[PDB]
């Protein structure tokens, strides 16, 4: 579906621009509802959550006598769903802002985020913001660099940040979005190193075996010697076989 | 390891000269120590909730500890930090503050800086629990707290000396006062970090205190397996591997609900009721079901999830491709990361460690299977290797291993509408190669933070300190747009007029009859869709959300 | 077995920082129960019920007196550990205060969110254990 947006730099240069979706991760829609094995019927079946107080039980606890709560070190402080609502983070809309413009070597493909990718197109039909984006997703691909974009979907979605690569075809030009990670989104580990170990160096006979099997099951032939990777068994066209 | 919880220990001192300071807008260096603890705790409470933190005034009138000590108070022993102790601590912020710790702590009382270590290191051993760290920051706005008595402080070195050896690493984050002394003096070799420093002895501001970065309000530390998967190069022949994530979503942490009466947690009792004859049901008179269209597909529970099982957990090799394969755009899940285990299966290291190396020799990725759990469906996956990368500083960034990338299937790529090509010009790829050249950024991965969660852990730091008011974060992705513009200059418009066209902005009611006469009229029209679900409601008939579901059912019931 | 026990354990559960002195807790109710090896004319049986499960002074009352303490919700998990395992005496055919602590230990399996095979799994041998050694009174109980 489509989803128009402005990709604006600075304060008065703005691209009509509109984001399709892209390679996401995608589910079964029907589901499974619990139904009574004496009639087959949903109705007869019945769920409900009941709250219940701690001390040697109670009749009942209402729902309008339940407010919310979270937890802040050993204790808990009541907060509840109006003030949630009052006071939070209130951004302004959908916005596809550009913080600047880094080099393509800052970012790598192991920080990423998100379950989707957008594919920021260029306005409707008139060719009037495509020639603008064009030229922009051009100096970025002849050029290096990549631009960092502030993304939010609609006034109640979080603000993420991400990165807009060139991608350039023979059909088509546009670049492509992917979220980034925040501060406290970032984890970092300590492991032994795999190099400087004596006791797992491997020896010269385990390594050419060891390649001597990677050039067996090598899943990519040169052939034609047209400096082409003619492509065995690809993974991205076969269909999910859960659904089938 | 895994189940240690780091600890430390603060020490402020309360001489006369540490209360007395300049007769100006500065802070005084003791309202400078307290606010910084303060934010410490802050910090230290939403980040990690489970370290132990203590605060031990050293230099009072008063006294309170273990062993009976003169001059030294312990003002809280090594618990979580909590909201409370917080505000037992922000009553000292001010001259008011200043005078309400004079009239109940005291100040003077020359100390010997020996009982206090000694003091510190009774908390640290009397705990109960592991103890990954430990650590003692020293706020002091002096250099040379002896000199006129060298056995005080022979005393003092050997103490410190002993908590060093002890496993106590101490780091004292200098106080800066009107004068000229600062200097690196007795206080050199009992910083058991001994951090790296240029040692200058004309310090004339602050010490390593704005270093804190007061207040990183966002944080959840952990490290752990996460699962402990089988690698099959082939059907005989298999090596352990874990499969860590280096990077994740945060989420705030959920509510809890709360009864209104007396704020204490309801627990929730979920569980399917009677079929309005009265009982409870088993989980095997309960089976799943489907419905397409008029048929009824009906389902056991357990054979919900046998449907849903190839392969046994683990990693079973495919082969190997080249780097130059795997593009960009495809994208599904967060990558994950494999290392090397040796728990399960004794030298998969060796084979590891050999595979990864004639891997990235090869400029190759390692294809796989990826059954994560016992009934999840199989998951291709492109094991490029990652080389270990390291700084200057023998600090590790990139830890070597393999690197999960997780390939789309072709169901999960979504196909886009045709767009015809229209390609740009010399002399403004140029315009636009300028004003990018003039936008430069070195990105960092430390360099933004969720406003989402900002916002939600100061709202929660004003609701349970009553600030009175949230603080106001400071949205760090937010663009600023008038420094950026400034900065631009006038070539915008020269963009603007190159190729933008001149004309180119870039910007109840209803009753019996009503419904009797209207059926017959048969427009239910202008009648919305939130009348006729109140008239289906109030009346009681079946109803949906979908228009033609209403318009349909209420026509064929009302009047036949 | 010892008068004492008031005196000696109802302190723990009225003092702050009740993180520590579950040992001395678990020292004393260790203390009192050292004595149950005696058979010699106890008379303790009626002594104990008045004492370590009335609703004034109890120790199974000590569950809706534990709500309030987490800290000393599984301290008094492990003390209630020997202190429900002290029923482990089959030799005697009395029956005296057991309609009540029948729905006490009802109440100790519906008040731990936690510690479910250990405050649970140890209660609840009351039945099979102490109860259906029945059919003579059986007011309450079915």
């Amino acid at each position: 579906i489509h989803w128009p947006c402005r990709l604006t730099i600075g304060s008065n240069l703005s691209i009509r621009i509109a984001a399709y979706k892209s390679i996401l991760q995608e589910r079964v829609k029907k589901t499974w509802t619990v139904v009574d094995a004496k009639t087959l019927k949903k109705e007869d079946i019945q769920k409900e959550t009941v709250y219940c107080l701690n001390d040697d039980d109670e009749t009942e606890v209402l729902k309008e006598d339940i407010i919310q709560g979270f937890r802040y070190g050993s204790d808990i402080v009541p907060f509840s769903k109006v003030d949630e609502e009052q006071m939070k983070y209130k951004s302004e809309g959908k916005c596809f802002s550009v913080l600047g413009f880094c080099k393509s070597s800052q970012v790598q493909r192991r920080f990423f985020m998100g379950n989707q990718v957008l594919k920021v197109f260029a306005a409707r039909d008139d060719e009037a913001a495509a020639v603008a984006l064009s030229s922009l997703i051009h100096a970025l691909d002849d050029l290096d660099m990549v631009a960092i974009v502030r993304y939010a979907y609609d006034k109640r979605a979080n603000p993420q940040v991400g990165v807009a690569f060139p991608h350039i075809k023979h059909n088509y030009e546009c670049l492509v979005y992917v979220q980034l990670p925040f501060m406290e989104d970032l984890r970092q580990y300590m492991f032994s190193s795999l190099k400087n170990s004596k006791k797992y160096a491997p020896t010269e006979a385990q390594l050419n075996a060891v390649d001597a099997l990677i050039d067996s099951m090598s899943l990519a032939k040169k052939d034609e010697k047209t400096d082409t990777l003619e492509d065995l068994f690809p993974t991205t066209k076969i269909p999910n076989p859960r659904f089938q | 390891k895994y189940s240690g919880r780091d600890s430390l220990i603060f020490l402020v001192d309360a001489s006369k000269a540490m209360f007395e300071s300049q007769s100006e807008d500065e802070l005084t260096p003791f309202d400078m120590s307290i606010q910084c603890i303060q934010s410490v705790y802050i910090s230290k409470i939403i980040s990690s909730d489970r370290d132990l933190l203590a605060v031990v005034f050293y230099g009072t009138e008063k006294d309170k500890n273990s062993v009976n000590f003169k001059n030294i108070y312990v003002l809280q022993e090594l618990d979580n930090p909590g909201a409370k102790r917080i505000l037992e601590l922000d009553q000292f912020k001010g001259q008011q503050g200043q005078k309400r710790f004079q009239d109940m702590m005291g100040h003077g009382s020359d100390y010997s800086l020996s009982e206090v270590l000694w003091v510190c290191a009774n908390l640290f051993s009397d705990v109960q629990f592991k103890m990954s760290h430990k650590r003692i920051m020293l706020f002091t706005n002096e250099d040379n707290p002896h000199g006129n008595d060298s056995a005080k402080a022979s005393r003092a070195r050997t103490k410190a000396g002993d908590l060093r050896d002890t496993g106590i690493f101490l780091d004292l984050m200098h106080l800066k006062k009107p004068g000229g002394f600062d200097i690196s003096l007795f206080y050199r070799d009992i910083i058991s970090i001994a951090e790296d420093e240029d040692l200058r002895v004309h310090f004339e501001e602050s010490s390593k205190l704005e270093d804190l970065l007061r207040k990183v309000r966002a944080k959840e530390t952990r490290k752990r397996a996460l699962s402990r998967l089988k690698l099959k190069l082939n059907k005989d022949i298999v090596i352990s591997v874990g499969i860590y994530n280096l990077v994740q979503k945060a989420l705030k942490p959920p509510p809890i609900k709360l009864y209104r009466e007396t704020n204490e947690p309801v627990k929730t009792k979920t569980r399917t009721f009677n079929t309005s004859t009265g009982g409870l049901l088993l989980p095997s008179d309960t089976k799943r079901s489907q419905i397409y269209g008029s048929r009824q597909i009906i389902l056991e529970k357990e054979e919900t999830e046998e449907l849903k099982r190839f392969d046994d957990p683990g990693l079973m090799l495919m082969g190997f491709k080249p780097l130059v394969l795997l593009k960009k755009h495809h994208y599904l899940r967060p990558s994950l990361f494999v290392y090397p285990e040796e728990s399960l299966v004794i030298g998969s290291s060796t084979l590891f460690s050999a595979l990864l190396i004639k891997c990235l020799e090869k400029e190759v990725a390692a294809l796989c299977r990826y059954t994560p759990r016992r009934n999840i469906p199989p998951y291709f996956v492109a094991l490029v290797p990652q080389e270990e990368e390291l700084d200057d500083q023998k600090i590790q960034v990139t830890p070597p291993g393999f690197q999960l990338v997780f390939l789309p299937f072709a169901d999960d790529k979504r196909k886009m509408p045709f767009t015809e090509k229209i390609m740009a010009t010399p002399e403004q790829v140029g315009k636009m190669k300028a004003i990018v050249e003039k936008l430069r950024f070195t990105y960092r991965s430390d360099s933004f933070e969720n406003p989402v969660l900002q916002q939600h852990f100061r709202n929660l730091e004003a609701l349970a300190l009553d600030l009175m008011e949230p603080e106001q974060a400071v949205d760090l992705t937010l663009p600023k747009v008038e420094a950026m513009n400034k900065r631009l200059g006038s070539l915008v418009d020269e963009f603007k007029e190159l190729v933008y066209p001149p004309d180119y902005n870039p910007e109840v009611e209803y009753s019996e009859e009503e419904l009797k006469t209207h059926i017959s009229k048969g427009t239910l029209g202008k009648f919305t869709v939130p009348m006729l679900k109140e008239a289906c409601r109030a009346y009681g008939l079946k109803s949906g959300l979908k228009k033609q579901e209403l318009l349909e059912a209420l026509t064929k019931h009302f009047q036949d | 077995g010892v008068r004492c026990s008031l005196l000696r354990l109802q302190e723990t559960l009225s003092a702050a920082d009740r993180c520590g002195a579950a040992l001395a807790g678990h020292q004393l109710i260790r203390g009192l129960g050292q004595e149950c090896v005696l058979s010699s004319s106890p008379a303790v049986l009626a002594l104990q019920t008045s004492l370590v499960f009335s609703r004034d002074f109890g120790l199974l009352v000590f569950v809706r007196k534990s709500l309030n303490s987490i800290e000393f919700r599984e301290c008094r998990e492990e003390i209630l550990k020997f202190l429900c395992i002290f029923l482990e005496k089959m030799g005697q055919k009395i029956a005296p205060y057991s309609v009540e602590i029948k729905n006490t230990c009802t109440s100790v399996y519906t008040k731990d969110r936690a510690a479910k095979c250990k405050i649970p799994a140890l209660d609840l041998l009351i039945k099979l254990l102490q109860t259906f050694r029945s059919s003579r009174l059986m007011d309450e109980f079915k």
